């Protein structure tokens, strides 16, 4: 089957350009029996194409009038890739990009898509979050249930991305939609519900990932300050 | 340019029942539509192409139907993951999109189940307290949380978030987020969350003594 990884950074200052890459495995990008294109969706574009990129004996490309003026859409026959470049980006250019196929020229529908990626148009600088446990009370753990999680706190730009147990725990979880801070930075907790009859065989671990600052924080939640080893008092 | 227009904007509807939602383009496309539906977080998926053909690896409960300016979707028997924003989508010119239905499930009131969470010791140590209040796995969506410090209720300094309606059970979960400075923290002892909701014959406070 084919599939579509996009790649490129998340934040672009305002007036510069915008730069994303969508790598194609199962498919050829110069393919006679596709086109290649790049849709994106925000609140104020909702669901909007921008172009593709088509080879047919030779190269042809078609831009939506929105952004004709400062679109590029090129391919890679080395990579086996096709990029995005919007110049001059304005925070009208906020929105998560998509790169998707349509087989022959799109006129059958786009069926499959990228991954997509959060394009933020600010001057703020990345910041990676601080992680702090969501220990519940040992009396909230009585009724069967045991409530933990992480609290994803002052990170810029969106998204953060939370597993638990690397992965091996999705029963139960709920991540949080982010909110904007007073002070520009974002911020989010991930809780999981668990048996808390398990709070003392298995053990809990929220694993944080925040690309745009390549920060990684795994963070052990449990509820004993006598087996720490930085003893206080 | 052609305009794509669905209605209604968003619905409610309970599981098994049979759903149908609109999609009205501006000018004649003859069959030229594709239908796609769109869960949290992920790209839109391809449901249905030239109006009324299914797309490999969709469900059967999944139909389309129209001709011309006027197009639907049918959900046969609605399920608790069908929750999503359903887009139609042109090709006869230049690829518009209408602006999405949203489909919630409508189900039976589940109370929340409430937990409260103090600071850790490591974000004092920088001189911030977050209180975090939880609302797990209730319905309906709408709910009453407040803060209390020292019996004080509060206002100004929190922020609540909602997730989307959960594919599996149709409930929501919310978290209310209390901000104060370590030292506005560490001015006070009884920190409470009170809850609110259909579900409950009272409100639910959890609460917990600093220290």
């Amino acid at each position: 089957q084919v599939q579509l990884q996009q790649s490129g950074p998340g934040l672009v200052k305002p007036s510069q350009t915008l730069s994303l890459t969508c790598a194609i495995s199962g498919d050829s990008v110069s393919s006679q029996s596709a086109a290649w294109n790049w849709i994106r969706q925000s609140p104020s574009r909702g669901l909007e194409w921008l172009g593709r990129i088509y080879y047919r004996s030779k190269w042809y490309n078609d831009y939506a009038l929105s952004v004709k003026s400062r679109i590029t859409i090129n391919p890679d026959t080395s990579k086996n890739q096709f990029s995005l470049q919007l110049n001059s980006v304005t925070p009208e250019d906020t929105a998560v990009y998509y790169c998707a196929r349509g087989e022959g020229y799109g006129r059958e529908g786009f069926a499959i898509w990228g991954q997509g990626t959060l394009v933020t148009v600010s001057s703020a600088s990345t910041k990676g979050p601080s992680v702090f446990p969501l220990a519940p009370s040992s009396k909230s753990t009585s009724g069967g249930t045991a409530a933990l999680g992480c609290l994803v706190k002052d990170y810029f730009p969106e998204p953060v991305t939370v597993s638990w147990n690397s992965g091996a725990l999705t029963s139960g979880v709920h991540t949080f939609p982010a909110v904007l801070q007073s002070s520009g930075l974002y911020s989010l907790s991930s809780v999981v519900t668990v048996p808390s009859s398990s709070l003392g065989t298995q053990t809990y671990i929220c694993n944080v990932n925040h690309k745009p600052s390549n920060t990684k924080v795994d963070k052990k939640v449990e509820p004993d300050y006598k087996d720490d080893d930085d003893k206080g008092a | 340019d052609i305009q794509m227009t669905q209605s209604p904007s968003s619905l409610s509807a309970s599981v098994g029942d049979r759903v149908t939602i609109t999609c009205r383009a501006s000018q004649t496309i003859s069959n030229t539509l594709a239908w796609y539906q769109q869960k949290p977080g992920k790209a839109p998926k391809l449901l249905i192409y030239a109006a009324s053909n299914l797309q490999s690896g969709v469900p059967s409960r999944f139909s389309g139907s129209g001709s011309g300016t006027d197009f639907t979707l049918t959900i046969s028997s609605l399920q608790p993951e069908d929750f999503a924003t359903y887009y139609c989508q042109q090709y006869l010119s230049w690829f518009t999109f209408g602006q999405g239905t949203k489909v919630e499930i409508k189900r039976t009131v589940a109370a929340p189940s409430v937990f409260i969470f103090p600071p850790s010791d490591e974000q004092l140590k920088s001189g911030t307290a977050s209180v975090v209040c939880l609302l797990n796995n209730f319905y309906p969506r709408e709910a009453k949380v407040q803060w209390k410090v020292d019996n004080a209720l509060q206002s100004g300094n929190s922020q609540e978030s909602v997730t989307e309606q959960d594919s599996k059970d149709s409930t929501y979960s919310l978290s209310s987020t209390l901000t104060l400075s370590k030292a506005d923290y560490e001015k006070h002892k009884v920190y409470a969350c009170e809850v609110t909701h259909q579900g409950l014959s009272s409100p639910v406070t959890k609460s917990f003594n600093r220290g």
